[PDB]
């Protein structure tokens, strides 16, 4: 399979890298989300755009994990589409090449096109469609690097926040009307030293034993409403009573994230 | 007999500097802002002094619009205000007044069938602007033949260039097509005595020729004698060999 | 086996399967299986346009594609599509199973699915697979899958009862002379397939009349 | 009448002559483009390497508004599974192959212009034609330029005769987040400044496993040959006494829109000789042989400069 | 310079505007701007951001450029709304009874107007399309500026026509009478 | 999926649901479902197989076929929608729910282990014979839940710390998910719980779904008793409303209404409220609650 | 050695041709002004659309660079603004090219093919002008490529492919009638003083009192007066 | 541009009418077929088929490649048919026509199922190596039997068509430069040949051997017979049409077989005159 549009590695298949034959707990649990740089203005050409780094672990080890996103303003829609009232809102996530797993950029694969759905729930709520007829708002996402079966699950969580944080970001340098702007969290049950009970606000998978169960929600800061909300757990019926908690918590990791989005919005532009 | 290629500007000795009359130019010379005429194809100039015009004659086999020429269109479609007809494969769509055929009136328009055969003059060719297919000269208020098609025929592909033959008046002796006649058995030379065949030919600028008879076997004759001259430009006695040799084919 | 050459595999006939569907077909040739669902004359959201899809359930892109192509074209000339200009048809065909002769079970329950659907059909069109057997001749009507691979296949559709064959196709080769004899018999295993489709179609509305 | 900004965008090439040639003003009259760079000056290249984690070599080089992320990414081809392989001679005791990188594949480069990176490129459409343009440009110049070496790629056996049991086969992917300048010259340097990034893992066969293996803790880094570095320009002509020609220098977006002729040099002055590694000129005959040889002195200098920015 | 969802004033106190969103009587600003407020009816309050990329309104003038010029109709994209260029560009179609009111059946699209020209018109409707609807009907609607047939820049001679200066040539087009 | 409705009936919709009573359009009470007609083993040549149709006439056959893996997916799910393409975004979101449920039950992944170095791996089509007429999740959860319990797996003659080995009779194999008659799971249930305003109903029909005000997809299984069972909850996603997507209501004759009016339905602009969250999740997870139900008809269908 | 050709070999195009030198063959179809797809359109001047399609295998994208290449210097060349919206569709089919008998074949390259080039701006530049299309000139273009092994260098033209391999350094040139670069390509290590000597060789092709001018008028001579025998 | 360009009614009423006289436009009888002119390419493996207008080239490509997972004995080999917008200015690249896929893989069955190439002589080393035989299918120009001409094409440019030698040494393959070793024969054990039918009236009653453009798009239904010379037929297909009576059908392909010797007696002949010209002996 080569493509005609692009060049083409050699037919037989390449191997990855063979390397020859216990992280203690970051940090405060209420205050451990992890410092977050953003920037609107990253691209110019598109309507609004922004870009959001985290922190691997403490203050400032690394850039681990690097999101950039580029929204177009009101765009004119395909003449063939079907008149809509409302502004269609589309959001493309695509995972660079650069990841712990080669990805190609044509598959768009899979565990791709599920975060692309839930930003799109998440944005979507926020986005005000009545106001703009015939108009399309396409939100774009790129991601540099991931943060870091069951496994899998927990680290994709952590890269939604990011990317609804970012949106909230890109539609802000837009004219693009927003109820409220829609902040990021995580959140997740962890067990230490029989401590299976504690709630930790951001996850940090590596460092923790096993992670009973997490949640990742979408707070709109003043307005109480959650646009998205997805959570993995085995959790027991009688025990229900730390879901709530452990929601509780994740918009309470919003709201920390929604600071970093209206200070930055707010700081000189 | 000179001979040009595309950017060689005609010499200025070759163009007339008797301006009593603006001189029109002809297909394959452009004139630049400054008073210098050149040649934008590849082809044998010719002077045609007579006229107060300069061409350069190139056989091409795809027509680009021009007003007042006649075509032989094809009607697509229908819309409330015009009739839309193709003057060759691939154009932009022309449109045809609904009102223009001769004899019309808002209580009395025509009904083209789509699909139907259609002759046509150009009414306005505007690089700007589609084209426009007129059926009646608004001054004589007849169309002079000119119209729809319901005859039993079939159109053919021909060059340009020997569609202009055709529809040059001396199709025969200058412009060296004749085969339409040979066939007729007006001439002597074929000697078949046959007193002849009865053909309808409708000639268009667009490359496309309109052969029509009621019998079948004459229009694939008259069509194959004239496509096959086209493609292969013909001594008037190798077109004589040939219309003998696809008659001998005839039963 | 088990199987004299004039006789085929069973055959069980359902019409209007569908609870909730402009047309419905249910036809299962000894082992293979095929649902179809038709959508009725429709326009989506000049002559019809018939649309095919096949879809295979987990138990060849293009094989799927050709085998789409043959019901549409086989069906299409069969359905008067020229009495619906902008209207559209979506032939939607399932296979639980497959035994061989699959084609064969598809155009057959296709057929069956648009006589339900009350699109008006020039005929039934209906087809079944034969092969040679290899001088001695034992002709087959119904291919097992087992018999295909030994044996060459022709599949073959015809507009009924009628010697006229709409759809013709063999991909494993013959010798010129066997064909002749390979044909004739496909042809008489269509009548009979015909037969029980007549009669599944009949059934139902004896019952639908009568209710 | 001059409504401020709402001119420009009505009648655009007109309005970028009045700024090219001031009429006399209370002012330098200095030719300043839209961009308000002069057209000798030049958008101002910056640099800044190791950025990305995982891959083996990372570098970014932004020239105002453009950008490119530029990844080296190491992967382990068997030298079994590469058709046409045959073992090569340290030395020999005068016939040419394809190349062991080309034969191989070895190298394989890609330059993916974001859906965000500009208005004009979108997502969810196959690859525009500007962008796969410039990804065979930079394979084709790799190869000619010879910047990694094929021998350093190989892996050998070491026996206690000496054997390749593999090759490293190296990928490079390239995103551009925005899209305001020219493409070529940002990826190029890119590609050079990620290649000497790279830092391939050590890697040695183990006979009892069977399998190629890389040590962690282990550190090489690849030797690049010389800093091939590029200028790219497009011609500006007031057409719609000859026509007045103006040189523009990496062009904005813009300026690549109303211009239709552009130029592309790539030189190395590491020998301490100017060297020509490739020239590239279309749509127009403002770039005669004179303005051509001239150019590989803006060349030059751009050359200089990048040096600085590339340590 | 609030944020989206600032509470920017109770329901009574002011009116919803241009950039509020309001919700359980407490007005909201919708986007990140500076405020603005009005001042028998109560004051309205808006926010408006810093190129806006507003959807164009109808009833509003619009700067706009004519890719083609057809028999029915004329296709003009909507290059520049007042005030507001568009980095955002929504096609824009003239038809011939909206050119000019008077003298309707006379009224041609290749006199009117010609490919090239930069026209200003209102919107006489939405789309009810792809391409939204506009009208020069109004006498100060015309072609603002145009490039002759030849390429030569075209000073304004006559209101129906426009005249080439080099080549003397004159092209009947509609011109704006401001 | 995405039904097409006038705006007005849409507010007549939302407004019967509103009502402090909850008068949907059927009659059926929030907690009641629909009737539901199912078959198990009518897919051949699988281990396991299923059928279900709908009153809104939806229909789906689905099949699930398991072969030793060496110890990479341990779990793979494949949607056929007629007249959606693979790549179709919203489809491969849908079979990730799907997946996430069965994938954190522990219980079920355990019971697919086999040996250190050896595991089963469980291939489920999952295909949509009727046309797309509505959204499909509902059918495809408890489809998948039916042949998942028709499955039959093999039984492996093997000590259990050697390569394995099987027995050819297929009789002996044992069920997956087996009856209660040690304790006994579920195989787990993956259902689309709706609310309108403060009401929260069930089994929501396509006309319904449109004037959600939030709505939630909640994913649990249960630990048989051999005040009814122990549930616990596995996956929560949010579906959005498609009430977003529809057309605007003209007031009878003020940009955004200064006041939201009686017959207006304005398209739902915030997002779901917490206490609405909790509440949703806790009617669902109520012992008694109706998962029970659900769950125990379907164990009550007839097996093959 | 000498160049060879032929026009209106594809009869059922608007313009056809067919060039063979320095062992490439390629015959080449040109369709006149014609309606464009939208997405391909734009309107205030003709797109001229160019197809490179290669002798055997898939289009590559080096087969994208050389298209676009073409493209971009016959634009000049043709007319555009004559024909407001109208398509001009070049088809290029490369029917032979030089083997390498001392490499097998590999059938998707990614390198930009130099060697090619100089046939396809000859081939194309003879189909249009059976086609009609309205020109401000006409254009030539030879390749040249420099070896060094001879010592100083020795100067290699119309090269093979196994040449530019071995070459140290590849340029390719293209000329208007009114002399003056369209075009200049070049790949390898070189020093302009060699290039200004690579440009003065490919300048002869283009200038005359091979001999490319005299080549493409004499063979539309003879089709021109072949055409023209009616005239009698 | 209308995806399809559409005969004049009026056209495609004449055509029916001579048809049903049998006077035909291409001014020859039903039964004939067009005159055939076959000439290969100086370089080995390329021929160019022309029919009446329509010409077809082939050329053979024989890269080695990994082989598939999932096959790991056979090797692979593909035909591939591009239509073009040089063949007819509708067709665009990039873009799939329903013409162009049937045309591949109803080419690609005739060779295989007659099995003239085989997948045990393609693979080199089971594991890793195989060969991978190509033709790529050219139209140049678009009148009538695009399958027929093709089809002798890729016979013939197979046969034309040498492999680079191999040769196994110290137990170690190794693919042979055609500089270092002479190239190889493909290793043809039979040729297939491909001929297709036209019916143009209502109940099939005409049947046309070779089909003009204009006749094509009128014709109802059409149907095409893939039989080796000595009458093995590796591939049948009339995949629709109007209802066509078995009789007509059956007559059909005895005429065809009679049109395959006639086109193997050229071609075997073709082969000659060429290598003859080549290697003098």
């Amino acid at each position: 399979m080569t493509d005609r549009r692009r060049i083409n590695g050699p037919a037989g298949a390449t191997i990855p890298p063979v390397y020859e034959d216990a992280l203690k707990i970051r940090s405060r649990p209420s205050n451990i989300i992890r410092k977050i740089y953003l920037k609107t203005g990253v691209t110019p050409s598109a309507s609004g755009s922004a870009y959001l780094e985290l922190e691997t672990s403490a203050n400032s080890g690394v850039s681990g994990l690097k999101l950039s996103c580029t929204v177009h303003g009101p765009r004119s829609l395909p003449r063939s589409s079907p008149f809509s009232p409302h502004m269609v809102v589309s959001t493309h996530v695509k995972y660079a090449p650069f990841a712990t797993k080669q990805r190609r950029g044509y598959l768009r694969d899979p565990t791709e096109r599920d975060l692309g759905i839930h930003l799109e729930a998440a944005l979507r709520g926020a986005i005000i469609a009545d106001r703009w007829p015939k108009s399309g708002v396409d939100i774009i996402i790129s991601i540099i690097e991931g943060d870091q079966q069951g496994d899998e699950v927990w680290d994709m969580m952590n890269t939604l926040s990011g990317c609804i944080t970012v949106a909230s970001a890109a539609l802000a340098d837009a004219g693009i009307d927003c109820v409220d702007t829609v902040a990021g969290g995580v959140a997740a049950l962890v067990q230490d030293s029989d401590g299976s009970p504690e709630i930790v606000v951001d996850p940090i998978p590596s460092e923790h034993r096993k992670i009973l169960a997490a949640c990742c929600v979408a707070y709109l800061p003043m307005r109480d409403e959650v646009t998205n909300l997805w959570f993995r757990g085995d959790l027991p019926a009688s025990d229900m009573d730390l879901y709530t908690e452990l929601v509780e918590k994740g918009i309470q990791a919003s709201r920390s994230a929604n600071r970093v989005l209206v200070d930055c919005l707010t700081e000189t532009v | 007999r000179p001979f040009v290629l595309p950017g060689e500007t005609i010499d200025p000795s070759l163009v007339p500097t008797h301006p009593k009359h603006p001189l029109r130019l002809g297909p394959g010379l452009r004139h630049v802002p400054p008073s210098d005429i050149i040649p934008t194809v590849a082809g044998q100039l010719i002077t045609n002094l007579n006229k107060n015009s300069m061409w350069v004659e190139y056989n091409s086999q795809r027509y680009v619009p021009t007003q007042n020429d006649l075509v032989l269109a094809q009607v697509l479609r229908s819309t409330q205000d015009s009739y839309l007809c193709l003057i060759t494969p691939h154009t932009p769509p022309a449109t045809l007044p609904h009102l223009a055929f001769e004899s019309a009136t808002k209580k009395t328009r025509p009904q083209l069938q789509p699909g139907q055969l259609v002759y046509a003059r150009v009414s306005l060719a505007n690089r700007h602007m589609d084209p426009e297919l007129e059926c009646v000269n608004p001054s004589t208020g007849k169309a002079d033949g000119l119209g729809p098609i319901t005859g039993p025929g079939c159109v053919f592909e021909v060059s340009l260039g020997f569609a202009r033959r055709l529809l040059m008046a001396k199709s025969r002796e200058e412009g060296k097509v004749g085969v339409l006649e040979m066939l007729a058995g007006e001439d002597p030379s074929i000697g078949e005595a046959g007193a002849g065949l009865a053909f309808e030919t409708a000639v268009g600028r667009n490359g496309r020729v309109w052969v029509g008879s009621e019998d079948v076997k004459t229009v694939i004759i008259v069509g194959r004698a004239l496509q096959e001259t086209d493609r292969g430009n013909l001594t008037i006695e190798g077109q004589r060999k040939l219309v003998r040799r696809l008659l001998r084919e005839m039963r | 086996d088990g199987r004299r050459w004039n006789e085929l595999r069973r055959v069980h006939a359902q019409i209007r399967t569908q609870a909730a569907a402009d047309g419905s077909s249910y036809l299962e040739m000894g082992h293979t299986k095929v649902m179809c669902v038709v959508t009725g004359p429709s326009e989506p959201g000049k002559e019809a346009e018939v649309v095919v899809s096949i879809v295979i359930a987990g138990f060849n892109d293009k094989r799927i594609i050709e085998m789409q192509s043959t019901v549409a074209n086989a069906l299409s000339a069969s359905l008067h599509t020229h009495l619906f200009p902008h209207s559209q048809i979506t032939i939607s065909l399932h296979v639980l199973s497959q035994d061989g002769s699959l084609l064969a079970a598809l155009i057959n329950a296709a057929t069956l699915a648009c006589v339900d659907a009350g699109i008006p059909m020039t005929d039934y069109v209906v087809a079944c697979t034969a092969g040679s057997t290899s001088e001695n001749a034992d002709p087959l009507l119904d291919l097992n899958h087992q018999e295909e691979q030994e044996l060459p296949w022709l599949t073959v559709a015809t507009l009924g009862e009628s010697d006229k064959v709409a759809v013709l196709v063999c991909e494993s080769r013959v010798q010129v002379s066997r064909l002749e004899g390979m044909l004739a018999v496909g042809v008489d295993g269509c009548k009979q397939i015909r037969a029980i489709l007549d009669h599944v179609v009949r059934q139902k509305g004896r019952r639908m009349i009568r209710e | 009448t001059f409504p401020r900004g709402i001119f420009a965008k009505l009648s655009p090439h007109p309005y970028l002559l009045r700024t090219l040639c001031p009429d006399p003003s209370n002012s330098s009259s200095t030719p300043q483009r839209t961009n308000g760079r002069r057209p000798n000056e030049a958008r101002p290249f910056r640099v800044n390497l190791g950025s990305l984690s995982h891959a083996h070599g990372s570098a970014l080089v932004r020239a105002g508004d453009t950008t490119v992320l530029c990844g080296v990414r190491g992967e382990v081809l068997p030298v079994e599974r590469i058709p046409l392989f045959r073992q090569p001679d340290v030395n020999g005791s005068a016939t040419v192959g394809r190349g062991e990188l080309k034969e191989y594949d070895l190298l394989v480069p890609n330059i993916e212009l974001a859906t965000g990176s500009a208005p004009q490129f979108l997502p969810g459409v196959p690859p525009t034609a500007l962008a796969q343009t410039l990804s065979t440009r930079v394979y084709s110049l790799l190869h000619s330029t010879r910047l990694v070496s094929a021998e350093e790629l190989r892996i050998w056996y070491r026996p206690v005769q000496d054997r390749v049991v593999a090759y490293w086969v190296l990928y490079i992917d390239l995103v551009f987040l925005s899209f305001d300048g020219n493409p070529f010259d940002v990826a190029w340097a890119a590609v050079v400044a990620a290649l000497r990034d790279t830092k391939l893992p050590v890697a040695r066969w183990d006979p009892d496993r069977e399998m190629v293996v890389c040590s962690k803790t282990e550190t090489m880094k690849l030797t690049i040959k010389g800093l091939p570095i590029a200028c790219s320009a497009a011609v500006f002509l007031e057409k719609e006494e000859k026509n007045r020609h103006w040189i523009l220098l990496d062009p904005d977006r813009l300026e690549e829109s109303l211009c239709k002729e552009v130029i592309t040099m790539v030189v190395d002055f590491s020998d301490g000789e100017t060297r020509i590694r490739a020239i590239e000129k279309q749509g127009g005959t403002v770039f005669g042989r004179e303005l051509i040889r001239s150019f590989a002195l803006v060349a030059e200098d751009r050359w200089k400069v990048v040096k600085e920015v590339m340590k | 310079l609030a944020l989206p969802g600032q509470l920017l004033g109770p329901i009574s106190k002011y009116q919803p505007g241009p950039g509020t969103h309001v919700h359980e009587s407490n007005l909201y600003s919708s986007l990140l701007g500076t405020v603005h407020v009005t001042q028998a009816e109560l004051p309205t309050i808006s926010v408006s951001a810093a190129k806006r990329e507003i959807l164009p309104e109808v009833g509003n003038i619009v700067l706009c450029r004519v890719i083609r010029i057809t028999p029915r109709q004329a296709v003009v994209t909507i290059l520049v709304c007042g005030d507001t260029v568009l980095d955002a560009e929504w096609q824009g179609l003239i038809r011939v009874q909206d050119i000019r009111a008077t003298e309707k059946d006379r009224v041609k699209v290749y006199e009117s107007f010609r490919p090239g020209d930069i026209v200003r018109a209102e919107v006489i409707s939405l789309g009810d399309q792809a391409n939204y609807y506009l009208s020069t009907a109004r006498n100060e609607l015309g072609v603002i500026l145009a490039t002759s047939e030849a390429g030569n820049t075209m000073y304004p001679v006559s209101w129906r026509e426009y005249r080439d200066p080099i080549t003397g040539l004159t092209e009947l087009r509609k011109v704006a009478k401001p | 999926q995405h039904v097409l409705l006038s705006p007005a009936e849409l507010a007549y919709l939302h407004a019967s649901l509103s009502l402090t009573p909850p008068i949907r359009p059927d009659g059926r009470s929030p907690t009641q479902f629909r009737p539901l007609i199912a078959e198990t083993g009518i897919l051949p040549g699988a281990n396991g197989s299923a059928r279900v149709c709908f009153a809104d006439g939806t229909e789906a056959i689905v099949g699930v076929k398991a072969e030793v893996e060496k110890t990479a997916s341990w779990v793979e799910i494949t949607v056929e929608i007629p007249g959606v393409r693979d790549d179709d975004s919203g489809m491969v979101f849908l079979a990730q729910l799907l997946g996430e449920a069965l994938l954190a039950d522990g219980e079920f992944v355990k019971k697919l282990w086999i040996n250190r170095r050896y595991h089963w791996k469980l291939y489920i089509d999952i295909l949509l014979i009727s046309p797309p007429l509505s959204y499909p999740l509902p059918l495809l959860s408890l489809t998948t839940h039916l042949a998942l319990l028709s499955t039959r797996l093999p039984r492996l003659k093997s000590e259990g710390d050697e390569d394995p080995y099987f027995d050819d009779d297929w009789a002996v194999a044992p069920y997956l998910f087996p009856r209660s008659s040690q304790p006994t799971t579920r195989p787990p249930i993956t259902l689309l719980v709706m609310a309108v305003g403060n009401n929260i109903l069930f089994d929501p029909s396509k006309e319904e779904l449109a004037v959600a005000d939030v709505a939630l997809a909640v994913s649990v299984t249960a630990t048989d008793v051999d005040r009814g069972r122990k549930l616990r909850l596995l996956s929560i996603r949010t579906i959005d409303p498609p009430s977003r997507l529809t057309p605007p209501g003209v007031p009878n004759s003020i940009s955004e209404p200064i006041e939201p009016i009686e017959g207006v339905w304005r398209a739902p602009r915030g997002g779901a409220k917490r206490l609405v969250l909790g509440a949703l999740v806790q009617k669902v997870l109520e012992k008694g609650g109706v998962v029970d139900e659900v769950l125990d008809a379907l164990e009550g269908v007839e097996l093959t | 050695t000498a160049p060879e050709a032929a026009l209106g070999v594809l009869p059922r195009a608007d313009g056809s041709a067919r060039y063979s030198h320095a062992g490439y063959t390629v015959t080449a179809s040109v369709n006149g002004p014609i309606e464009a797809q939208r997405r391909d359109e734009h309107p205030y001047e003709a797109h001229v659309d160019v197809i490179v399609r290669p002798a055997a295998g898939v289009g590559g994208t080096r087969e994208r660079h050389l298209e676009s290449i073409l493209q971009s210097s016959f634009a000049q060349i043709i007319l555009v603004k004559s024909f407001p919206r109208s398509l001009i569709q070049i088809v290029l089919q490369v029917e032979e090219s030089p083997e390498n008998e001392y490499v097998n074949t590999k059938l998707v390259q990614a390198s930009l093919n130099f060697a090619v080039m100089p046939a396809l701006f000859q081939t194309a530049m003879l189909a249009l002008l059976s086609a009609g299309v309205p020109m401000r000139a006409t254009a030539t273009a030879t390749a040249i490529a420099l070896a060094s092994e001879n010592g100083a260098t020795k100067t290699l033209i119309d090269p093979s492919p196994r040449q530019v391999e071995l070459a140290q350094s590849v340029h390719v040139f293209a000329f208007t009638s009114q002399d003056e670069l369209l075009l200049a390509e070049s790949e390898g290590d070189f020093t302009i003083k060699e290039w200004d000597a690579a440009y003065e060789t490919a300048k002869n092709i283009c200038c005359r009192p091979p001999d490319l001018r005299h080549f493409i008028r004499s063979t539309m001579e003879a089709k021109v007066a072949t055409d023209l025998h009616w005239k009698s | 541009m209308p995806r399809e360009v559409e005969p004049s009614l009026s056209e495609r009423q004449f055509v029916l009418q001579a048809l049903q006289e049998g006077l035909r436009l291409d001014g020859r009888q039903l039964d004939q077929y067009r005159p055939l002119s076959l000439t290969f390419g100086d370089q080995y493996g390329v021929a160019d088929v022309t029919f009446g207008k329509t010409r077809v080239l082939a050329k053979a490509s024989a890269e080695v490649t990994v082989p598939y997972a999932d096959r790991p004995l056979d090797g692979i080999f593909t035909i591939a048919t591009e239509l073009s917008p040089m063949t007819s200015p509708t067709f665009e690249v990039n873009r799939p026509t329903e013409t162009e896929v049937l045309l591949s893989r109803l080419l690609e069955k005739t060779i295989r199922r007659s099995g003239a190439l085989d997948t045990e002589s393609l693979c080199l080393v089971a594991g890793q190596k195989c060969w991978s035989i190509r033709v790529d299918v050219h139209v140049m120009s678009h009148d009538g039997n695009l399958v027929d001409a093709a089809c002798i094409a890729v016979v013939a440019a197979l046969r034309h068509f040498r492999k680079p030698d191999t040769s196994i040494e110290s137990g170690v393959l190794t693919i042979y430069t055609p500089a270092e070793r002479e190239p190889v024969p493909l290793s043809w054990l039979h040729t297939p040949f491909c001929v297709t039918w036209s019916f143009f009236g209502d109940e099939g009653e005409i049947a046309v051997l070779d089909a003009t453009w204009l006749e094509e798009q009128v014709r109802v239904g059409s149907c095409t017979i893939s039989m080796n010379k000595h009458g093995e037929i590796c591939q049948i297909a009339k995949l629709g049409g109007t209802p066509v009576e078995a009789v007509s059908l059956l007559q059909c392909t005895s005429i065809a077989l009679t049109k395959v010797k006639e086109f193997s007696d050229l071609v075997d002949k073709k082969l000659a005159e060429d290598f003859k010209r080549r290697n003098p002996g």
